[PDB]
């Protein structure tokens, strides 16, 4: 990430010193001890998700007592939640059903 | 053997035709843009929504 000296503004730089590593100025004397723990996290974009369930695919999330489906009332059908992007992103839930007869996808 | 203006006029029993068709074909594309921009539509393998 960019930061700049608060004297003149030019562009900082990473630096070791003797006791610690610093952001060091190119163009004047100002420096910054990295005393502790510091980050910058990127978060990119994942690849889709949709045309990779389709199909029999190997979920896992069924458990035991799971709710049925609202329509059918039975509980043959899967259910799962993934993130569409990042992890950031709070989980989005999906599920299918497919019976007898009976073709449907639900949200 | 000639053409005539009576040779490409529509007779009655396609103007009923025509006016059903249309109104059909224009609300099934009306749901699908709400579909689009409000819910969910049913994405076909291998494009975007759009
Ligand atoms: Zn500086
Ligand atoms: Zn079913």
């Amino acid at each position: 990430m960019l930061l700049f000296c608060p004297g003149c503004g030019n562009g900082l730089i990473v630096e070791e010193g003797q006791r610690c590593h610093r952001f060091s100025c190119n163009t004047c004397p100002y420096v910054h001890n990295i005393t502790r723990k510091v980050t910058n996290r990127k978060y990119p974009k994942l690849k889709e998700v949709d045309d990779v369930l389709g199909g029999a695919a190997a979920w896992e999330n069924v458990d035991s007592t799971a709710e049925s489906c609202p329509k059918c009332e039975h509980p043959r059908a899967y259910f799962m939640q993934l993130q569409t992007r990042s992890a950031d992103e709070p989980m989005t839930t999906f599920y299918k059903c497919c019976n007898a007869q009976c073709g449907h996808r639900w949200r | 053997f000639s053409i005539g203006i009576g040779d490409v006029t529509p007779g009655q029993g396609l103007l009923k035709a025509k006016y059903e068709l249309l109104n059909a074909g224009y609300k099934k594309c009306d749901e699908y843009i709400e579909a689009l921009n409000t819910g969910k539509l049913q994405q076909q393998p291998g494009c975007t929504a759009e």
